[PDB]
């Protein structure tokens, strides 16, 4: 459904391959619903076998991709809101809903399966869907997600990245501007950026030991939260601004040059996500329409250049070289179409 | 600790107003109450607040519109706010744009040409009160798939209305139609025959076992024709007592008729026919069937003969000697004697003095006799210190069909009496059972219930006294409501309490009362109860009429009584084609089963229930003592599932549902008038009772099936009785 | 011969537990890896169901 | 799918019994593509044999 979605923004697409993808999403479709609960919830098994019940986070996932699934494609809200409700009667008084730990595979969730991480990833995709903020659910969700956000910022360590992240895209959601703020300025404090870049990483070395194959029982999960990072500076209430972009800029450099050649990539959580947000930047920045974009540099020295961008050279990358000692390069650009403008 | 309690029906029955409780009590009074009920999907919101004190019960009947579906659920919270506590608990509530319970009466049941039907249709909320409303459409259907006549988009005042339409002279025969649609798409229908037809003068009426087993050599018959004023009619008779499913094929013309036995009599002038008969010819054996009889009178002077089909279902059943149950405790405790009193019976129903009977409890190993008394009647009392589930059975005979059960070719049995309890958990040792009158509850009458509350070591700290508090439920809702607080024994355990209440009315014809008993260490305990209240109606009402008179003797009266300040709807009719063919469903059962969802018993199916997350499974389950042992679920009963059964569901902090943990996590002179019809007319009931003026009709001589079906605001609705003006 | 089965396992409080054997040393046991036997009247062997 | 026709014809129809048949025919749909042929044609059985 995401590369569907990076498919058609991007506008590289077909009837075929999508008459194609959208077979594959109705069989997944109903594949899926031969796994869930009476009760609405969703198990790896489920059905054909009574004594069970199902998971929070798996329910989760299959509620988000049901969401972007009714975006594109039909489904039915009955499946979505009984899921919804299943995942409100989890809930605590205060507390976030428990973890039902009913799966297979720690490696399709790149989450630590900590109940703030979980209620995080839970609640933002919520708010995926048209969500008012003023819901009980969601009320007490930003409630637990403030309690774990001060108690992990005040203190030294809450894991200080994935947690982080993850708080920070959810508050984003929400309408708290001042605490997405501060948020996401606490996670550019602990920056792995680089030469061209930006991006963020877990601790490297973990304190306790670990295993040997790959890091087995732990993906490193680098690409889903860098990409959920990214996500977080992609929204605000009226449309976000230019630094979020240049940040979001430099993180999908990091993203696209951390893809996989088989297609995808590392895992499947990641690829989703970051292809997930990669849509909602083209969104913002990748205009369909905006075809006329001119470009003037303008230099004290009288060094002047110009350039145009249209669709026939939008992947154009016009360079110039730039020879004065004193740089005072004034940019100034008019039309319509976003560009990047990368200088070293 | 400070408690508090707040309960309400899973149910929400819309558009109209519901009620539900609060209890608080034992610090920090000054608290505020919030319910709010949200449509979680888009948004709605319904807010409700209360202020509220320690040591109060107190209910709130709050409101509730209509929505866009019909039936939904919404998300309850509740936020409890302290000056120095909070508290907030949320849980699915279900509502559901209910159908207003509505419904028909005709003048007649039958109709032949040329004549005009006429027909009132009504329509009344949860609580009988008379509801006005816009109805969409109403209409007559005709046998075909087709349509005689309609009616749409017209407004209840009195909460009915009447109707008419006139029939052609050569319309189709057969079964016609009336049907309501509502604007919820519910339809509801009554029908009525039309065909041509004479008018009965007479009635057969059979006297015999409406009830016949096997060990059965003979039987009693006897034939009875009223007439006109219930007089003595003279002629002929002839029965068809019978049996059924012979060996016969029931094709290739193979009568499935067993032996149809035939009797004759001449019908005396004075008196009945009477006539005793042998059952050797029926073989009340295996394979041969239920017993029909038809019996045909023959009226002399003019050769008509009518019959009448009687006791089809006489159960030739192969349980005999069935002793019964009346008021069996469904629980028992570790701590309590529990005494189930049990009747028994035979065959027809009727109980046997003085036989000894053998009553096993099994695992409180409580092998005891007993007898029956004139009515049948034991009380039997058992001790319950014992283990979690009990079973118990009690015979006359042996645990075996004792003559001849082995063939596959056999016709008998025995019941047995069999039933099994759970009981309670109570953490704290002390629990309230109640002794009931579990039995048919009458009506505009109180009734005293007693109370076996005990209390392990009373309040721990506490203070001296303590609180009881009861609800009776009624129509899935709530309808009534106390408490009573007493002064505790110092440490000790005492037992018996009584409560009275009132039957006055307004109550369904089940009553859910439960009570339950609150300690400041927050805990609580409770039992509930349930009285088959007798159908009986808030609105008193009454007919009469100026007695008999002879055939043209025209002023006659009508009299009824109700509330101060209402309507009648009256329906005087000639009892020869109701005499010919009777009329339908029309009493306050008729009312009562008509209502949707009697009971409230346990919440619907779309929401399963609500979960908590103490799982107590240790490692290993550190089972201390002689040797270790696994884990396990248990099976008992407990007061989450008390308030469950009850129907509603509550929000509270104390240990309410059993500390369940979680599952294993290891895993891979005179001129005629109209009959078939007197009077068919609304009236209106002043401050002191109405009374019309009837006429008699001429030429005609029968019952007269009065109706009256009352209705005011205040009070609602009322059925008044058969009254006849011979 | 010393069979101590309760009809079930007799736990009051969160629920009732099954039945199972132990797995634990013994003086009984620690006499039979001596290699050697006796005889008593004391409670040396577990009481085993 | 020709009852869907006669309500949606008739005009006694309504969004609710409109998805659940809408989703009952997704689910025969995809049941029924388990029973076809490779080449297309379409069998009883078909698949796993
Ligand atoms: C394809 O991607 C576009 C990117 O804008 C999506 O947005 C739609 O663009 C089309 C262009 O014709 C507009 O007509 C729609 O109003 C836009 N909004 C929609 C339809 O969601 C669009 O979702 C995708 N599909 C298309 C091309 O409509
Ligand atoms: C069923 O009912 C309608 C009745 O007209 C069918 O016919 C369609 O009606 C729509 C109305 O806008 C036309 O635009 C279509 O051209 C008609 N043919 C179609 C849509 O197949 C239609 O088959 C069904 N659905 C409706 C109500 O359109
Ligand atoms: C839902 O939210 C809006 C927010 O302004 C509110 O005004 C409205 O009354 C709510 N209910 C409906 C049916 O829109
Ligand atoms: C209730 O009041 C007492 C005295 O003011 C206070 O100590 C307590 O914290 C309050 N809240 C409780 C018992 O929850
Ligand atoms: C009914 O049967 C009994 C014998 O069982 C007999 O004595 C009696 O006369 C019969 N008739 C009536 C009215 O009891
Ligand atoms: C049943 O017990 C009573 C004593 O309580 C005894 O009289 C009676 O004989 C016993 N039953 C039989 C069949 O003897
Ligand atoms: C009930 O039976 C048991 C048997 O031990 C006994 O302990 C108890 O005292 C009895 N209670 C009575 C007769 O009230």
């Amino acid at each position: 459904i995401y590369v569907l979605d990076y498919l058609n923004e991007t506008q590289q697409l077909t009837p075929e391959i999508k008459s194609k993808a959208i077979g594959y999403l109705n069989t997944g479709y109903q594949r899926q619903l031969n796994y869930k609960h009476y009760d609405g919830s969703y198990s790896t098994f489920g059905e054909r076998y009574g004594r069970n019940q199902g998971n929070t986070w798996l329910t989760a996932f299959v509620l988000k991709t049901f969401a972007q699934a009714r975006a594109y494609i039909f489904i039915d809200e009955a499946h979505i809101t009984q899921a919804l409700i299943w995942l409100s009667q989890r809930q605590k008084d205060n507390g976030c809903f428990r973890s039902s730990g009913s799966l297979l595979n720690n490696a399709i969730k790149g989450g630590v399966e900590d109940e703030v991480t979980l209620s995080a990833y839970i609640t933002i995709a919520l708010l995926e869907i048209p969500l008012t903020v003023t819901h009980p659910v969601v009320r007490n969700a930003l409630f637990c997600l403030e309690s774990a956000w001060k108690t992990a910022q005040e203190g030294d360590h809450g894991s200080h990245v994935y947690t982080k992240a993850l708080l920070a895209y959810a508050f984003a959601l929400a309408g708290n501007q001042d605490k997405r703020k501060e948020v996401l300025k606490s996670l550019n404090e602990e920056a792995v950026k680089k030469d061209n870049s930006v991006h963020w990483e877990r601790p490297q070395k973990p304190k306790a030991p670990v295993g040997h194959f790959y890091e087995p029982q732990a993906p490193s999960a680098e690409v889903e939260m860098t990409s959920y990072v990214l996500l977080a500076y992609l929204t605000a209430q009226p449309a976000p601004t230019s630094e979020d972009l240049t940040s979001a800029t430099n993180i999908v450099k990091w993203i696209t040059k951390q893809q996989n050649a088989q297609g995808g990539f590392s895992s499947t959580q990641d690829t989703v996500v970051a292809l997930h947000a990669l849509s909602k930047y083209g969104a913002a920045t990748f205009t369909r329409t905006g075809k006329a974009a001119q470009v003037t540099i303008q230099s004290s020295g009288t060094f002047s250049s110009k350039f145009q961008v249209d669709n026939n050279n939008r992947l154009l990358l016009q360079q110039v070289s730039l020879p004065e000692l004193p740089g005072e390069y004034s940019m100034k650009v008019t039309g319509e179409g976003c560009v990047y403008l990368q200088t070293s | 600790k400070p408690q508090y309690m707040v309960l309400v029906p899973s149910l929400l029955h819309t558009e109209t107003t519901e009620k539900g409780c609060v209890l608080l009590s034992y610090l920090n009074e000054t608290v505020t109450v919030s319910a709010s009920l949200e449509s979680v999907r888009g948004n709605r919101s319904l807010f409700t607040d209360l202020e509220a004190e320690n040591d109060v019960l107190h209910c709130v009947a709050f409101a509730v519109p209509k929505s866009s579906s019909n039936e939904e659920v919404m998300f309850l919270t509740v936020q409890v706010k302290g000056p120095t506590q909070e508290f907030k608990k949320r849980t699915t509530v279900m509502v559901k744009n209910e159908d207003s319970l509505v419904f028909v009466q005709t003048d007649k049941s039958i109709y032949k040409p040329g004549q005009t039907v006429k027909f009132r249709v009504v329509s009344m909320d949860e609580n009988f009160h008379p509801l006005n409303e816009l109805i969409p459409l109403v209409y007559i259907q005709d046998p075909k798939g087709n349509r005689i006549a309609q009616w749409q988009s017209f407004q209840l005042e009195g909460g009915l209305k009447q109707f008419s339409f006139p029939l052609s002279s050569e319309p189709f025969q057969g079964s016609y139609k009336v049907v309501v649609q509502k604007k919820s798409g519910g339809r509801t229908e009554h029908p009525f025959t039309v065909e041509e037809f004479v008018l009965p003068k007479f009635e057969v009426q059979v006297t015999v076992p409406k009830i016949i087993t096997i060990l059965e050599e003979e039987m009693n018959v006897s034939v009875c024709g009223l007439y006109t004023y219930g007089k003595p009619v003279p002629g002929h008779v002839t029965v068809s007592i019978c049996r059924k499913y012979s060996d016969a094929s029931d094709c290739h013309g193979e009568d499935s008729q067993a032996f149809c036995e035939k009797f004759s009599g001449q019908l005396n002038s004075h008196g009945c026919f009477y006539q005793q008969v042998k059952t050797k010819v029926f073989q009340l054996k295996r394979k041969e069937y239920e017993m029909k009889l038809h019996t045909e009178a023959q009226i002399q002077e003019e050769g008509t003969v009518v019959e009448l089909t009687g006791r089809q279902s006489s159960e030739i059943t192969r349980t005999i000697t069935k002793l019964s149950f009346v008021k069996v405790d469904s629980h028992f405790r570790q701590g309590i004697p529990f005494f189930g009193q049990v009747r028994l019976v035979d065959g027809k129903g009727v109980p046997i003095p003085n036989k000894v009977i053998f009553i096993r409890g099994n695992e409180a190993n409580y092998y005891s006799n007993a007898t029956t008394d004139e009515h049948g009647l034991v009380q039997f009392s058992i001790n319950t210190t014992n283990v979690m589930g009990t079973s118990l059975t009690v015979r006359v005979n042996y645990k075996d069909r004792s003559p001849c059960y082995g063939y596959q070719w056999v016709s008998e049995e025995h019941e047995e009496a069999h039933h099994t309890a759970y009981l309670v958990f109570s953490p704290s040792k002390s629990f309230v059972h109640l002794e009931p009158m579990s039995h048919e509850l009458p009506c505009g009458h109180t009734q005293t219930v007693q109370a076996h509350y005990i209390l392990n070591g009373g309040t721990l700290l506490g203070l001296k006294k303590l609180s009881f508090y009861y609800l009776i439920m009624a129509k899935g809702g709530i309808v009534r409501t106390g408490t009573h607080g007493l002064l505790v024994k110092q440490e000790d355990m005492k037992g018996h309490f009584s409560i009275s209440i009132p039957v006055k009315s307004d109550i369904a014809p089940v009553a859910r009362l439960l009570i339950y008993a609150v300690l400041p260490t927050g805990d609580v305990i409770g039992d509930s109860a349930k009285y088959d209240v007798e159908n009986c109606l808030a609105n008193k009402v009454d007919l009469s009429f100026s007695p008999s008179q002879s055939l043209p003797a025209s002023h006659a009266h009508l009299r009824v009584t109700a509330a101060p300040q209402s309507v009648c709807a009256l329906r005087a009719v000639d009892q020869s084609v109701l005499l010919m063919k009777p009329d339908a469903e029309l009493s306050a059962s008729s009312v009562y089963n008509l209502l949707p969802e009697k009971d409230l018993t346990g919440f619907p199916g779309p929401l399963n229930d609500q979960d908590n997350e103490d799982c107590i499974n240790r490692h290993n389950v550190y089972i201390n003592g002689i040797t270790y042992t696994p884990v396990s679920s248990t099976n008992e009963k407990d007061m989450y599932s008390f308030l469950e059964d009850m129907g509603l569901k509550a929000f509270t902090n104390s240990k309410i549902r059993k500390p369940k943990m979680c599952p294993q996590l290891q895993q891979y002179t005179v001129r005629k008038y109209f009959p078939e019809t007197w009077i068919w007319d609304l009236v209106v009931v002043n401050s002191a009772g109405v009374a019309e003026v009837g006429v008699t009709v001429p030429d005609t001589i029968t019952e007269w099936k009065a109706g009256a079906f009352c209705l005011s605001e205040d009070a609602g609705l009322g059925i008044s009785s058969t009254a006849s003006l011979r």
